[PDB]
């Protein structure tokens, strides 16, 4: 079981919270541009997940065509990021 | 169902033991003796630090908002366990559907860890140096999942099982040779303090360092190898415990040989330099399957 | 705004050839958004007070209503099944569908960011956009215009006529005045789509030629009724006649073009034993004519905005399409009689 | 040359890590296009079948019969 | 049917979380989220279910572009905080 | 559409279509019936001809007509407390 | 000297060493045979339904 | 609905365990026109209701298979069992040196 | 134990009252957590090994990750208790009754419900899915190919070289 | 496949003797024709069937993602 594999990781985390709770008694907004960079090329990286899993039954020469171009549109994203980013 | 609990009491032990070796190799690195009054060769210590941290040091928050403070470490230590649940081993602990899929999912829920203590502090002299700490290990996930599918890509589906099997004769060093170098580096963002650094507080010690084992291991299935043999399970559980070891000392190499890269300029080692040689990397490892065939 | 100040400007152009040439539901839902994440920098431009405000405005009233019409796509998964966007098939998707469609073009109870969207722009190019955007959704209207409830789309037309004839009577900005003129012009737009889907893309060519054509005029800065009312006497006194001509065709005039697409709204409408409805639609047509007379009062009365401040140097603009295009809104009663048939 | 000899030793002088993002994404375009390889590859994709295969009424028909080891066909045996 | 019946009326409570505001303006765009949550479950369950096996992808891309307006909308919201002290709703200049 | 593909196709978005693999579609027998109704012009628009097919394309994907039948059996085997009840299984 | 190194090394050795071991020899006491089977994909998930209802009332992977 | 009768098709159906039939890839070879022909009815015709006829053929001689296995060549037959059983599922990895004793006995036979 | 995704559902709308509801961007925050983690159960339990995880992925590590951001960038006020608030904890009750008292109504199979269609029990009929499919499995089983799709790939690299662009502008 | 076909007609027949035990009184249901309009093609059926009765073998055969033996 997932469910009951999971729950008990979570459970013995909470326990050893309380072991040290109960027992004793006596600005700069050019770090977002970072942040959001992050969000907009994980997509990209989204749509070039299924790669390995996906190649089995489909053909080739229709996909290394369209499986490239997510990757060099990818990298004029950071050819745009040169272009003066700042500071950072 | 018992080996749950044979997979978090002798690994809470592995992360105590730790405090011997990460200061006694890294002690003859630096010409200085570690531990040896405490024990032995000082093996009474690790479990001497735990007696210390739980029971008697008291507790002074700065605010306590109501639930965080002391939910974080909840977090912290509960998604560092549960990453022990997928890993391949001789046999794996209730294999997923797709293996690798789940080890980046509670890699990236562990950035939460960081964020929750940030927080916690109603100060605003804390929160600015906790952002900073979150864009340590947020930027490197980006390269991470990439560096991983071209592996992926090379041989076998996402599941942890089928990337033992694959490595047969040769290991995966060789055809990724420049890939391989890029594991060593951006595992090490995840709060090892080596190339950057930023009771409850006692807690993130045992989840920190139970991520570094964690990374060990995961090098150790995506690039090394050697044999699979399944009617002896004698024979690679073994040779697989070396492997990870060798690999525990390069972790603890960095910590004490280099300085720290400047965070300003650790933007300027990812991103603007890693991130367009891992894409090439990418890129190639799309073709390779179509120029001679390796489809699983 | 260099170079890709155009490119920005192109994925506009190339956001709404998505949502012309499509087949499939989710397609249009990323050709509208092909528009959300474009015409935001043009809204901002110079980074005003006044444009962060209006682009925020634009955003949250529109972004959440894209998310409805997305729900009537996943009803179309649950229901009737294909992602076809040939008929809306249940009554219950529909409902979410046509409000989603009101929050852009229907007005009647969506119409309130209109007139604070329009004035918040700090650019006269801009206000180009707000009416060529219109023509995105209303080519999603134009294929599935069968099978939805007429009870609840006719309301969005009467009501919007009735607003818009009201809205821009206590109105001395330039800008809200055009913005409540959508609104009143819309009501025609969400009429012809239950009767007879021919000349309610017609209505488009004349509007969108007509509104072009005005804020092209207002090349020489005007933003208040008091702005535009020093052209006449201080400015350019034959600029004004053309400024006159396409106020009179914005209203209903039969000598102008403008009376054009009303005659074939009636006309139809008419065709389906219709009277009390069209009736309606004549008499709140007058209270948009109210607005157009006022403002044609800048241009022919004296009005005293003589001012100390006299310019003697000859004014360029940008002016695409500012000459051709007012020859055709100004007469083309007599052109285009049997061009109804030509568009559709 | 006024570009091809002088601006290589001064890219790999100045940002030396640009050459490498350039020649191997590079020749990632040109390799599978023009080496006689990638042909073989997409056979075998092909020929390995995912569902069970269907089964046809014989009424005179060329290249097909039972379904013990035969030659009827294509059936690939391409390297060993 | 049964399933349904539930996220559905999850659906709706969502859809009245946009339209509702009171101060904050962050809610909105986290039921920008919620909404496309919603969806996502929604979408999945009855290609699941009725099988299509093409049609699968489609909540995959579904997946992407619900980030897309929660990034880029998302980034409007800072823009705010640089103008104005802190995200109001009550805080607006147009008319 | 407003505007039609010419030449080029770039669909895949209707029921019952070539799929990625071998892989059939659930629905797929009922999902004929509904094109092989309404690939004329005048049978959709008057939508009278096709209302039978149609019925059991919606029975398919809701399944709603068997969700109410198997109501009633489950209802009525509780409804048998303390009185004669068929167990074999 | 190493000396000191190595039983940190060999401490090591044992309690990673018990999460490879446990869930190995815990397959000769769950099933009979020492292994445990993969789902992955319906088709070997429907070969596991069969093999009990092939007389093994409980047990979901036993021979003949 | 009208189901099929209570009777139905096939006594005793299946030989035994899973894995087991998964071993063999040379009941492909041997008994295909059952096989086939099944196949070829029901992708014409998708009831299971009117090609049931044709599916009484294939359990019957899924019994013919195994018992010509277990008369002649058993020991081959039973060491290659425990063999694919004892790992995962390889199938055909780490095997094959016990798959060399296996056909070498059938070989004798047609 | 008869049910496996009716519970988990109403979990799911529990996390989503703190959105009707305005507990502030800090404890509204939370409930995508919360509601996020539990709706990848309703997702995983009829299938789909890939896009079940991607929630987890994207939605949950990348998303509301960010949104943690501007949490701290714009509105932070030291975070509050949302019980304390006027018409907070009013809005909070009356979303939670919406939804509490059709859960009642559960029990005797038929529930009553605003819309046209019925609930009845369906719990073995919940899944609705038969074996069908062996090898290379399920519809989500190969969820997503660049093939046959072609046009969808170029527009969506479009819209995320938009985004990187456009954002860079504004500030 | 057979395997897969034998099981669904003995799964029928014991919901068919199921539904003559239950309604015979105030019940009008005859069960005839199916649920089905058409009645000539006839899905799965027994897909969101199976058996209502025992839920220890229902509970396995229709998750398999979850736990995944």
């Amino acid at each position: 079981n997932l469910m009951l594999a999971l729950l008990t990781n979570f459970t013995l985390a909470t326990l050893l919270v309380i072991i040290a709770f109960w027992l004793p008694q006596l600005f700069s907004m050019k770090f977002f541009l970072v942040a959001i960079t992050f969000l907009l090329f994980d997509l990209e990286i989204a749509l070039l997940l299924p790669l390995p899993w996906a190649s089995q039954t489909a053909n080739l020469n229709t996909m290394l065509t369209m499986a490239l171009f997510l990757i060099i549109l990818l990298a004029v994203s950071l050819a745009y990021e040169w272009t003066q980013k700042g500071l950072e | 169902m018992i080996n749950i609990l044979m997979l978090i009491i002798p690994i809470l032990l592995a992360v105590a033991f730790l405090t011997l070796v990460e200061r006694k190799v890294l002690g003859y690195m630096q010409l200085r003796k570690g531990p040896n009054v405490v024990g032995p060769y000082g093996l009474l210590q690790p479990i001497a630090d735990a007696i210390k941290l739980f029971i008697k040091e008291p507790l002074r928050p700065a605010t306590s908002s109501a639930s965080m403070f002391i939910l974080a470490p909840i977090m912290a230590l509960g998604l560092a366990l549960t990453m022990w649940i997928p890993l391949p081993m001789p046999y794996p602990l209730i294999n997923m559907n797709l293996g690798v899929l789940f080890m980046l999912a509670m890699s990236s829920l562990a950035v939460y860890s960081i964020l929750w203590s940030g927080w916690a502090s109603n100060s605003k002299y804390a929160l600015i140096g906790a952002l900073r700490a979150v864009a340590q290990t947020i930027s490197y996930e980006v390269t991470l999942a990439i560096i991983l599918l071209s592996v992926l890509l090379m041989s076998g589906s996402f599941t942890l099982s089928t990337l033992i099997t694959t490595q047969e004769q040769m290991w995966l060093i060789l055809p990724a040779w420049p890939l391989a170098m890029m594991w060593f580096i951006s595992t090490l963002a995840e709060t090892n303090r080596a190339p950057f650094d930023l009771g409850p507080f006692a807690l993130f010690f045992m989840a920190e360092y139970a991520n570094i084992i964690m990374m060990n291991i995961f090098t150790a299935i995506l690039f090394l190898g050697t044999s699979h043999n399944p009617h002896m399970p004698e024979l690679y559980t073994i040779n697989f415990t070396i492997k990870s070891l060798l690999l525990t000392m390069s972790f603890l190499w960095i910590r004490a040989s280099y300085p720290r890269f400047r965070y300003d300029q650790l933007m300027h080692l990812l991103w603007k330099n890693f991130l367009p040689l891992t894409l090439a990397l990418c890129m190639w490892h799309v073709s390779l399957p179509i120029l001679t065939s390796g489809i699983p | 705004n260099p170079i890709i100040f155009i490119i920005i400007l192109l994925t506009i152009m190339l956001g709404t050839i998505i949502v012309m040439i499509s087949s499939h539901w989710l397609l249009v839902w990323i050709g509208f958004e092909m528009n959300m994440l474009a015409i935001i920098p043009i809204m901002m431009k110079n980074h005003n007070p006044r444009a962060t405000e209006a682009s925020t405005k634009y955003f949250l009233t529109q972004s959440t209503a894209s998310m409805l019409l997305m729900m009537a796509v996943i009803i179309n998964l649950m229901f009737s099944g294909q992602w076809t966007v040939m008929k809306l098939f249940n009554p219950m998707a529909s409902m979410l569908m046509t409000m989603a469609l009101a929050m852009k073009l229907g007005m009647a109870p969506f119409h309130f960011w209109v007139p604070e969207v329009t004035q918040g722009i700090p650019l006269s190019s801009g206000l180009i956009l707000l009416t060529w955007q219109k023509l995105a959704p209303m080519s999603v209207l134009y294929q599935i215009f069968p099978s939805i409830n007429l009870n609840l789309i006719l309301t969005l037309s009467v009501l919007s006529i009735l607003i818009g004839g009201w809205g821009g009577l206590n109105q001395t900005q330039l800008r809200k005045i055009m913005a409540y003129s959508s609104i009143a012009h819309m009501g025609w737009m969400t009429a012809v789509l239950p009767y007879n889907p021919t000349m309610t893309l017609l209505n488009l060519i004349i509007y969108i030629i007509m509104t072009s054509t005005m804020f092209t005029m207002f090349m020489a800065n005007s933003t208040t009724t008091t702005l535009s009312l020093s052209h006449t006497w201080n400015k350019t006194p034959i600029m004004t006649v053309l400024i006159l001509a396409t106020l009179l065709s914005m209203g209903g005039l039969p000598p102008l073009s403008g009376f054009m697409p009303k005659w074939m709204i009636i006309q139809e409408m008419t065709k389906n034993n219709s009277i009390i409805l069209p009736t309606f639609m004549a008499i709140t047509a007058l209270l948009n004519l109210y607005f157009y007379m006022r403002l044609t009062y800048s241009t022919t009365l004296t009005m005293f905005p003589s001012t100390n401040n006299m310019k003697m140097k000859w004014q360029f603009p940008l002016m695409k399409k500012m000459t051709f295009l007012p020859t055709m809104v100004v007469l083309s009663t007599m052109m285009l009689p049997l061009t109804p048939m030509l568009s559709v | 040359a006024e570009r091809v000899a002088a601006f290589l030793k001064n890219v790999w002088a100045k940002e030396p890590v640009l050459v490498a993002s350039f020649a191997i994404a590079g020749l990632a375009v040109i390799l599978p296009t023009l080496s006689p390889y990638t042909k073989y590859s997409l056979m075998i994709n092909x020929x390995x079948x995912x569902x069970x295969x269907x089964x046809x009424x014989x009424x005179x028909x060329x290249x097909x019969x039972x379904x013990x080891x035969x030659x009827x066909x294509x059936x690939x045996x391409x390297x060993x | 049917s049964m399933v349904y019946m539930n996220i559905m009326m999850a659906f709706t409570v969502s859809l009245v979380g946009l339209l509702m505001y009171r101060s904050h303006l962050m809610s909105s765009l986290l039921c920008l989220e919620g909404m496309m949550l919603s969806l996502f479950v929604m979408a999945a369950l009855t290609i699941l279910n009725s099988h299509f096996t093409l049609a699968s992808m489609m909540p995959i891309i579904l997946l992407v572009f619900a980030a897309c307006e929660a990034a880029l909308g998302l980034s409007l919201l800072v823009m705010v905080s640089n103008t104005y002290g802190t995200d109001y709703v009550q805080n607006l200049n147009l008319l | 559409q407003k505007r039609l593909g010419v030449d080029l196709d770039r669909w895949m978005t209707i029921q019952s279509a070539e799929q990625p693999h071998k892989i059939p579609s659930r629905c797929h027998a009922f999902e004929k019936e509904w094109i092989e109704c309404a690939h004329g012009i005048g049978s959709i628009r008057a939508e009278k001809e096709c209302k039978i097919e149609f019925e059991d394309f919606r029975e398919c994907l809701l399944r709603q007509k068997t969700m109410k039948r198997l109501h009633a059996i489950r209802r009525q085997r509780e409804k048998l407390i303390k009185e004669g009840k068929y167990t074999p299984p | 000297m190493w000396f000191e190194v190595l039983p940190g090394i060999a401490v090591m050795g044992v309690c990673l060493f018990i999460p490879g071991m446990a869930t190995a020899r815990i397959h000769r006491f769950s099933n009979g045979g020492k292994e445990k089977r993969v789902a992955h994909y319906p088709y070997q998930w429907y070969l596991m339904e069969r093999d009990r209802r092939v007389s093994g009332v409980n047990r979901s992977y036993v021979s003949k | 609905e009208l189901p099929s009768l209570e009777d139905l098709k096939v006594q005793e159906v299946k030989v035994s365990s899973s894995v087991l039939k998964a071993a063999a890839h040379h009941y492909g070879a041997q008994c295909d026109k059952p096989n086939k022909e099944f196949m070829l009815c029901r992708w014409e015709e998708k009831d299971p209701r009117r090609c049931l006829e044709e599916g009484k053929l294939v359990n019957q001689c899924a019994l013919e298979f195994f018992r010509q296995i277990k008369r002649h060549c058993a020991e081959p037959f039973t060491e290659y069992w425990t063999c694919i059983d004892y790992s995962g599922l390889q199938l055909f990895r780490r095997c094959r040196k016990q798959q060399a004793q296996f056909d070498e006995c059938v070989l004798d036979k047609x | 134990m008869l049910y496996i995704v009716f519970i988990l559902s109403v979990i799911f709308v529990m996390g989503f009252v703190g959105f009707s509801s305005k507990p502030s961007p800090i404890y509204g925050g939370l409930g995508l957590i919360v509601s996020g983690g539990v709706g990848c159960g309703i997702v995983l339990n009829f299938g789909g090994s890939f896009l079940g995880l991607m929630v987890f992925l994207i939605y949950l590590g990348g998303m509301m990750v960010v949104f943690g951001y501007t949490t701290a960038m714009a509105t932070e006020q030291y975070p509050e208790i949302w019980l304390s608030n006027k018409a907070v904890l009013g809005a909070f009750v009356t979303g939670l009754l919406m939804e509490f008292f059709m859960v009642y109504y559960v029990l005797k199979d038929k529930e009553v419900e605003v819309v046209f269609e019925f609930n009845g029990l369906g719990d073995w009929v919940i899944y609705d899915t038969g074996d069908s499919g062996f090898f290379s499995e399920e519809a989500m089983g190969i969820a997503a190919l660049y093939s046959y799709g072609t046009w969808l790939v170029i527009v969506t690299g479009w819209s995320l070289l938009i985004g990187v662009v456009v954002i860079m502008e504004i500030t | 496949l057979q395997a897969e076909k034998d099981r669904r007609v003995l799964q029928m027949l014991r919901e068919n003797l199921e539904e003559e035990a239950t309604v015979m009184k105030d019940x009008x249901x005859x069960x005839x024709x199916x649920x089905x309009x058409x009645x000539x093609x006839x899905x799965x059926x027994x897909x969101x069937x199976x058996x209502x009765x025992x839920x220890x073998x229902x509970x396995x055969x229709x998750x398999x993602x979850x736990x995944x033996x």
